[PDB]
């Protein structure tokens, strides 16, 4: 025979039994994943505009989403704050200026 | 949000098992389709604006009072507006069908959007026209076995919307 | 997950996925299988990494199992080991999914609050966690070595 | 006046971050000139110091247009 | 009494911006732990679409200045300290001459 | 917020009233109160991780498929902050006691505690349990006096989370 | 190129490249001989390109060089024709570099700017970008023509 | 930042030349070297912790009245933040060296490194004896080959720091 | 200290010092005696404090001066009382402070990070911290040792 026992530390991590409403409630449970599935944008480089630009037009673009809650381009607020921006991208303000 | 393999993985966490053979089954047939998500994907981001063209074009024909004055896409706000939610709902339907789940539909998309939509005059009904129109459009440009499955996730907005 | 983390990115932006991040799935999705194979193999033989290294844990770290010890006992040394378990199966999700994130999502962020609340030493988790990392790299071959590694690596370094 | 050119240099010393902070420490900016008392105070309230301040838009004296 | 920009620059101005922001990030939902019904709040917040509703989520917080009832005078060791007193009061009374 | 001396202060304040025989009464039982209170308080702080230890020891040895997986407090995340709450309970409670007044409570903990939780799926009861076996603890460190004091502030925060 | 988005994306999460970025680059380098080929494939044939898209968009156009067209007249023609010659050499450039950020940073930045300052229609893009799809896609094999064709549609769409 | 085929693709575009034969040599070069380039990369992934103990350990050897009261690394804040500044001039010569180009040390590391370290009071002269430090514990473990190619950027953080 | 405190706090709110903090001010500055009497009390029993806590350390954890221990040899082991020596004085600038601050900001800030690179184990610390405190509580009275033991205990929680 050899009987080989469920070893102790197995049943030291089971799960109570949970049926579909209960596992889609577990999943879900706490603080949102929004928390941890998104980006934070940030000046991170100190490089001039020519390279680099596509990561200051995407930072711009999240300034707007975050100040303005969605696209504004109905509003046409690239031309709106195309100095603004300009003055980012050579670096004489930062991020919090622009915001 | 939770794509195909996160689900299994959040599955078995929330049970606190290892993969089986189901688990291992589902995640080969993620794995299986996942040359045909990405070339869909591709495909309808090469050409959201032409299928956003085509589909509001097709709803505001078949609802000419939408556009004209006293509708809702009555104004170039509101126009513009109307086909900025068309182009959300493109967008996440992409997401989605990358994903392999409508996770991502119920957390980012359909979330607050009735009661956002009643509390601005939006009309629900022809909503969910125009994004079975955009289901039509896609589905012609990415061809019938990428068009069923990005048909899903169209028609889990659809109904998440009614 | 690789998928995940691209359509998060590409929400930020609120923009298409690049066709970059479209090759990127694609060179995930290609290795799907043989993730699979490796996460399979490490899952066939859960009990016995974790009786091996829970041995050679309590060979490096004998005072952890003597009396007055953290793990001292039937019922301390099973949790203990059941710890390990948790963290095997953090492994082969990691696996599978492409990257760290179930590992650091569900064992990382605030495990030291947790350790340090169960009186629970962190290098006794270092080394038990090397300890699995051995005995589980023993079992594949030189190319999924590395990778299992990988997230062993990142697992200790977390902990310490 | 309505603009000042400031140069200023901002230890830390609360933490060692994980972040690279090369960005944020030593620093040229244009803050308009109301603002200016306030950056100063939280600059000097941070623990920095302020390494140069200029004019650059307006002229110093001016009574109207400022 | 100064309206909208001095309102806003009040808000970028704070400490509180400055440590957590700084000059480089975007601004972002914080998820706040502390103090007390920050999280509801800022979750209905950041639950909601643009224009979703009008209705103020915090109008005001009720004040906690004064209950009804419970007055802690009958607690225990309220109650030790009165009789405490009674003492304090009697020695001084025995300080006074005896007749 | 409001200590005793605050509250005496302010139901004297309402009535524009000088401090009469009574309120003199009130800030001296305080007064004498207020070394018990120091003393509980600084025991309390030197001994805060030993009664968190030994509180969520208890929690969890009761409810056990709190930390099996799928429980509330199963990931590293979920127990840390299951024992920073705790932790918060003990300062807040400890606050409160040290202030003879229980507003504290109400302003900084139990404002939106219990939509917070339900929004959370965070379970109520045994958070209350909690707190139960924490109000244990401490009391077998503080001193039957002092114990009695602080039941009052834990009984406080188990009610208003009841 | 993939290996600076591989590096970018190991930045700003501050940490050593992943093996996943490691297998993406080996993949990437053991592609280079193949998109060399392709690129110098579809220089070679430069003239022959430019002219076949140039004629079908003007077949399907012929508003374009039709009186108040902005390719009216011969010079305008030439200039056409010298930016379609352009774009060409930028999907070689992002064919050799694995990714589309030389068409990104050298002809998507600013376009639709710089084509409202010069009248030029963005639909007459679009198509003279698919024509030019078209012809270039038949001279390459199926597993050429489908990843130069990726590059191809990412123009198009930026474009439009 | 530029890799060596970023850096190839601008200087043919500010030509205006597609690639001819030299520009698919160099192509060529890189590509060749791009599998010593990777497995070195990973290998000093593997060791960072280690290679930056040793260089912090010789450092301070060589140098220990940096770490003795008066020296700039005299304090748990000022060590950490020197080990700190080791770790990232060695992630970023790992990234240098991978994309086979020189830029992304000054436009990351090298730009304003100057006026941070003399504003702050950092001495240059032991920080670039850390860089050669570095880099000669790096060589033992990379390869007799590698280690030549890593020197490169080595030398290169140094003389922008010298 | 307690007057910095007090003024980044009054500066904080742009103001003027109330009564309240003048009046904590001034019971600070009354404790200020009783301080430096025991400060003055630790810096004499310098070497003692040292020499016990050093042998009940290397007593209770036997492996740090063991072949393989962090401590082991003359130097290490040296550079162990050297870091012992080091911690006691921050110890007598906070008693003469009043608060943690000058342990903060010496020695707590980045300690962990520093001790990761030197290898040395953290729990290492937390006890040679607890002899120190009890070698340095029995050499004191009664009432010296509440407060010097406070420091001890926060110093061992921040290793911790
Ligand atoms: C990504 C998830 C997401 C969705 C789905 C979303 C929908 C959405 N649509 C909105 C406006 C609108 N949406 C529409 C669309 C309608 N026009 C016609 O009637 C059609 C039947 C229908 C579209 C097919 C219109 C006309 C408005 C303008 C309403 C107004 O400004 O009064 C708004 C108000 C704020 C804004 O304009 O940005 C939201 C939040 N927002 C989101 O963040
Ligand atoms: C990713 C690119 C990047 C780097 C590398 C960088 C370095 C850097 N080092 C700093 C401070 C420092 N750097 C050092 C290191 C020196 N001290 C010793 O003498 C050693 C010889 C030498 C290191 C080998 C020290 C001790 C400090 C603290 C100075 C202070 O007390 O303010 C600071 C100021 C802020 C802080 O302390 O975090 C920066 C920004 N910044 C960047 O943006
Ligand atoms: C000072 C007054 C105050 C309190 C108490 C408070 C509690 C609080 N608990 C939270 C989450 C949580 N709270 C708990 C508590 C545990 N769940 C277990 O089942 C136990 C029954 C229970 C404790 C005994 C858990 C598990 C979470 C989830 C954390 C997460 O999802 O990451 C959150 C969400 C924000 C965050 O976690 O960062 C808050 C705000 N907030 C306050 O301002
Ligand atoms: C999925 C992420 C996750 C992890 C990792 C986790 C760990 C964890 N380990 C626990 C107990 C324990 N953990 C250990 C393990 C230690 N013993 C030795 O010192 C070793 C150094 C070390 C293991 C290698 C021991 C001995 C106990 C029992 C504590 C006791 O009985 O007092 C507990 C208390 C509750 C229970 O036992 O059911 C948790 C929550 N929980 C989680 O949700
Ligand atoms: C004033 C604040 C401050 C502190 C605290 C500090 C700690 C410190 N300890 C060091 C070495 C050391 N420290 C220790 C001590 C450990 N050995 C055992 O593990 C014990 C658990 C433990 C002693 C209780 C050892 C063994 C070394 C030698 C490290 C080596 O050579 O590998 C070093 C390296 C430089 C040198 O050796 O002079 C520092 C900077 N530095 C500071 O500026």
């Amino acid at each position: 025979p050899s009987f080989e026992e469920t070893p102790k530390f197995i049943e030291k991590g089971t799960a109570p039994d949970r049926a579909l409403p209960q596992i889609r409630s577990a999943i879900n449970q706490g603080v949102s994943k929004k928390r941890d599935q998104r980006k934070i944008f940030s000046t991170v480089g100190i490089q001039t505009s020519l390279a680099s630009r596509t990561e200051f037009d995407a930072l711009i673009r999240a300034a707007y989403r975050q100040v303005f809650e969605r696209d504004m381009d109905s509003y046409r607020i690239t031309e709106v704050f195309s100095v603004l921006e300009t003055k980012l991208r050579n670096r004489e303000i930062t991020t919090k200026e622009f915001i | 949000m939770q794509d195909a393999i996160t689900s299994v993985i959040n599955t078995y966490d929330v049970q606190g098992k290892y993969f089986d053979t189901s688990a291992f089954d589902k995640l080969k047939a993620y794995y299986a389709t996942g040359e045909l998500r990405v070339r869909a994907a591709g495909t309808i981001s090469a050409n959201a604006a032409t299928i956003i063209k085509e589909a509001s074009a097709k709803l505001f024909s078949n609802q000419p009072d939408l556009v004209r004055p006293g509708g809702n896409a009555y104004t170039t706000r509101r126009y513009a507006a109307c086909v900025r939610d068309m182009d959300y709902f493109l967008r996440y339907a992409t997401y989605a069908m990358l994903a392999g789940d409508t996770s991502i539909l119920d957390e980012r998309v359909l979330n607050g959007l009735k009661e956002t939509y009643n509390s601005l005059g939006v009309p629900i009904s022809s909503t969910v026209q125009g994004i079975q129109a955009m289901k039509e459009v896609t589905g012609s440009l990415v061809g019938s076995g990428a068009a069923k499955e990005m048909g899903v996730y169209f028609d889990y907005l659809s109904s998440g919307l009614s | 997950s690789v998928v995940t983390k691209a359509i998060v990115s590409a929400d930020a932006e609120a923009r298409y996925l690049s066709p970059g991040e479209l090759d990127r799935i694609r060179g995930f999705v290609s290795s799907g299988e043989r993730r699979l194979r490796v996460a399979q193999t490490l899952t066939e033989s859960r009990e016995r990494i974790i009786k091996q290294a829970g041995d050679q844990l309590f060979q490096k770290r004998p005072d952890l199992v003597s009396p007055g010890g953290n793990a001292y006992g039937a019922e301390r040394t099973a949790s203990c080991l059941r710890d390990l378990d948790y963290y095997l199966r953090l492994v082969t999700f990691g696996i599978v999914a492409g990257d760290v994130t179930p590992i650091e999502e569900i064992g990382v962020i605030g495990v030291k609050e947790m350790y340090r609340n169960l009186e629970v030493p962190l290098p006794g988790m270092v080394e038990a966690v090397k300890a699995m990392k051995s005995v589980a790299t023993g079992l594949l071959s030189g190319d999924d070595s590395a990778e299992v590694g990988y997230y062993f690596d990142y697992l200790a370094g977390a902990l310490a | 006046t309505r603009l000042f050119k400031v140069t200023a240099l901002i230890p830390s010393y609360k933490k060692v971050r994980g972040g690279r902070e090369l960005q944020n420490t030593y620093f040229t900016k244009l803050v308009e000139y109301d603002r200016w008392f306030a950056e100063q105070q939280r600059i000097q309230k941070q623990g920095g110091k302020i390494l140069s301040v200029k004019m650059v838009a307006g002229k110093p004296g001016l009574n109207t247009g400022v | 009494t100064q309206g909208f920009k001095p309102f806003i620059n009040a808000i970028l101005d704070s400490k509180e911006y400055g440590e957590v922001f700084g000059d480089g990030t975007v601004p972002y939902n914080r998820y706040p732990t502390l103090p007390a019904a920050n999280f509801p709040n800022t979750e209905i917040l950041y639950n909601q679409l643009t224009k979703q509703s009008a209705e103020v989520v915090v109008p005001s917080f009720k004040p906690v200045t004064s209950p009804r009832g419970m007055d802690m005078s009958q607690t225990p060791l309220m109650l030790q300290a009165m009789g405490d007193i009674a003492e304090a009061e009697q020695e001084v009374a025995l300080q006074k001459p005896l007749f």
